[PDB]
């Protein structure tokens, strides 16, 4: 587990867990703005087994 | 002729349920093999505590549990009605009528009954959720269970329901009232008149600390910590040991400064209450006394679910990270003595309206204490039946419903030609068991009250429009009376959602028994 003793160490220790998460997440949120952003009455669903 | 003996096996258990419905009903003491005595008046709960031998009995038990899960009320109406349909069908077997047309006759009579339920609606519930308006629905639920407590428990249950319901009207999209919003607690000592209504959960345990209660400050912050209180170490193993006396001073003072450093940051954020689901160390209770933080321990994970929906707190997998976004807010918390023992309760004032309430019961009788606990749970599901599926419509109870259907069903019997007339006539006669059961268990003569019930719903009026009083039901008496009385005086009604759902379940229950002509069993 990652235990931080200060507020500065919170983002430093947790950066290893969110390194793979933020890499895929930032690329998915950009698809909604570029594709199907203006089209009303539509949605985007992620499977995520 | 086992199909005839199969009814006799249910007939042995039929008289057991005949002593349940009505004010004469009584709980049954059952001693489990584990040395635990379960006592309840509800017949559906007793079915789980009884050993079933014949597999045909489980058919009626499975249909009885359906009434308790969905509508939660009318379990006695389903089992008793299903048992009478077999008695009226036994005469058709000896008459020579095949059981195939008997099943087809009930399907035609069931559709005719459901269409007449909409024309029997007298009043309509506006869903005002007023304290006085809820007294009409709750009164018949408490009735025919415990006598004398219907007046006292009417104001206690109706008050707790209005606390968990927000202010809305004509909106059925978002559900509000759940089945867990009402919890029943018991304590030794007191009476029913001294009982009050609490807007939140009630904790009967000790605070385990020198702080009895918090202050009157608005919006007290409550934090739920799943991790136990202890110095942060490696998650894998990490057992604290002492190799020599030199490291004893560093390890003892190290845990004192580490715990005090975490409690100081929590107190600076404004959190006056700490909920620890796990055990609390000895050195942890010393720091919480000076900071004025109430100590609360809830090892049960079921109680933490209803707590997060009230104040808004969230369980934290770690310790020492008081995130203000996930913290809860309660208006006022106080520790008072209720029932002879000082306990710390949970209530509110205005904001952060609680979605779960708890009613405190007091009494000097141990047997009647657990009986009311099981009786209130039957009244909880009555509020759920106020939703869109025919929640406002209601029908007159106290045996007036089963008697009134006799005149309407027999009218359609001669209208439908063919062999279906035998099943239609016996379908209306099977409803006579409800008024006869209430009259027989009450000590009233069958030659007196029963012929007056038929003359109450059947009169000669020189006109096409009905008149006089159609609301006369079955009266329990107990002191004296002449004839019957109006049910509208006591305002005892039955909801349409409960009565309509009990008809389809009781119809399919007796259909399965009559359709089975052979039973194969094997020894274990």
């Amino acid at each position: 587990g990652f235990f931080y003793s200060s507020a500065d160490q919170r983002d430093k220790l947790a950066a290893s867990e969110r390194k793979f998460v933020d890499a895929k997440l930032k690329k998915i949120i950009d698809l909604k703005n570029e594709v199907c952003g203006m089209d009303p009455d539509k949605g985007f669903v992620i499977i995520n087994q | 002729g086992q199909i005839i003996k199969s009814i006799a096996a249910i007939r042995e258990l039929h008289q057991m349920c005949l002593t349940s419905m009505g004010p004469c009903g009584r709980n049954k003491i059952i001693v489990n093999h584990l040395g635990k005595i379960i006592i309840t008046n509800d017949a559906a709960t007793m079915l789980r505590e009884l050993d079933i031998v014949h597999p045909a009995v489980k058919v009626l038990v499975m249909a009885t549990e359906q009434q308790k899960i969905d509508m939660g009320d009318g379990t006695n109406l389903v089992m008793i009605l299903a048992g009478e349909l077999l008695n009226v069908s036994e005469k058709l077997i000896s008459m020579g009528l095949s059981a195939v047309e008997i099943i087809q006759g009930y399907n035609m009579a069931r559709k005719f009954t459901l269409k007449e339920l909409d024309e029997m609606v007298v009043g309509e519930i506006t869903d005002k959720n007023d304290k006085n308006e809820l007294l009409k629905m709750i009164k018949p639920v408490i009735s025919s269970k415990k006598y004398g407590s219907e007046d006292i428990l009417s104001e206690l249950v109706s008050e707790a329901v209005s606390h968990v319901l927000p202010v809305a009207q004509q909106a059925g999209e978002i559900p509000y009232f759940n089945v867990d919003s009402i919890r029943v607690v018991k304590i030794m000592g007191g009476s029913l008149s001294n009982s009050t209504v609490i807007k939140g959960m009630v904790f009967n345990r000790e605070p385990e600390g020198h702080v009895k209660s918090l202050s009157e400050d608005k919006k007290h912050k409550v934090a739920v910590f799943t991790c136990p209180l202890d110095i942060a170490n490696t998650e894998t193993k990490g057992t604290v040991l002492l190799h020599n006396a030199q490291e004893m001073l560093d390890f003892s003072k190290g845990e004192e400064k580490q715990i005090d450093a975490m409690m100081k940051e929590i107190a600076d954020m404004g959190v006056e209450c700490i909920v620890a689901g796990a055990g609390v160390g000895e050195l942890a209770l010393h720091y919480l006394n000076r900071y004025g933080i109430l100590v609360l321990k809830v090892p049960s994970k079921f109680e933490l679910r209803r707590l997060c929906r009230v104040c808004g707190a969230t369980p934290l997998p770690r310790l020492g990270a008081p995130t203000p976004e996930e913290l809860g807010l309660v208006e006022t918390v106080k520790t008072m003595e209720i029932g002879g023992d000082r306990v710390t309760v949970f209530k509110q004032e205005q904001g952060e309206i609680s979605r779960t309430s708890t009613i405190i019961l007091r009494g000097a009788t141990q047997n009647n204490l657990d009986d009311i606990e099981r009786a209130i749970d039957d009244g909880v599901a009555a509020v759920k039946g106020l939703m869109k599926p025919s929640g406002g419509k209601l029908l007159p109870g106290a045996g007036a419903t089963e008697i009134e259907l006799i005149s309407r069903i027999t009218k359609y019997g001669e209208r439908t030609p063919g062999l279906l007339q035998l099943a239609i006539k016996q379908f209306a006669v099977a409803f006579e068991v409800v008024p006869r059961t209430l009259a027989e268990t009450a000590g009233l003569d069958v030659n007196e009250v029963l012929p007056n019930l038929y003359a109450a719903h059947n009169v000669t009026e020189p006109g096409a429009v009905k008149t006089d009083h159609l609301y006369k039901g079955v009266d329990i008496d107990g002191e004296s009376d002449e004839g019957v009385k109006d049910i509208r005086e006591e305002n005892i009604y039955d909801m349409l959602a409960t009565k309509k759902f009990a008809i389809n379940v009781a119809t399919e229950a007796a259909t399965t028994v009559l359709s089975i002509d052979q039973i194969i069993m094997a020894k274990k």
